[PDB]
C-alpha cells in the first residue's frame, strides 16, 4: 500500500525585507565665548 | 598669608590672592563674570538616513 502518504518540504512563504534607519545631525558650528577685563596699576 | 589662614566659613566661596588675582577681584567687585557663555541655541536638527 505504497500510496499511503508523501513527503513534504516546508518553506516560509511571505518573506519580507527592509532597510535600517540611521540618525544623523544636520550642520555644525561653534560660536566663540567672551572673556577678559584689564588689570590696573 | 596661606590657605589655612582663611576662616572655615569663608572657605566655601572664591578666595582671591593679592596681587595675583587683582583683575579677578575687580571683576567680582563689578559683579561681572570673567567668562561669558554663548547664548543657548536650539536643539540640533535630526536627519534620518536609511541603510
Amino acid at each position: 500500500a505504497e500510496e499511503g502518504a508523501l513527503v513534504a518540504a516546508v518553506e516560509p512563504g511571505p518573506l519580507a525585507d527592509g532597510a535600517a534607519v540611521r540618525l544623523a545631525l544636520a550642520g555644525e558650528g561653534e560660536a566663540c565665548p567672551l572673556l577678559g577685563s584689564p588689570g590696573a596699576g | 598669608a596661606k590657605k589655612e589662614h582663611v576662616p572655615t566659613w569663608l572657605q566655601n566661596t572664591h578666595v582671591y590672592s593679592w596681587p595675583k588675582n587683582k583683575k579677578n577681584i575687580l571683576l567680582r567687585l563689578l559683579r561681572e563674570e570673567e567668562f561669558v557663555a554663548p547664548p543657548r541655541g536650539p536643539l540640533p536638527t535630526l536627519q534620518v538616513v536609511p541603510l
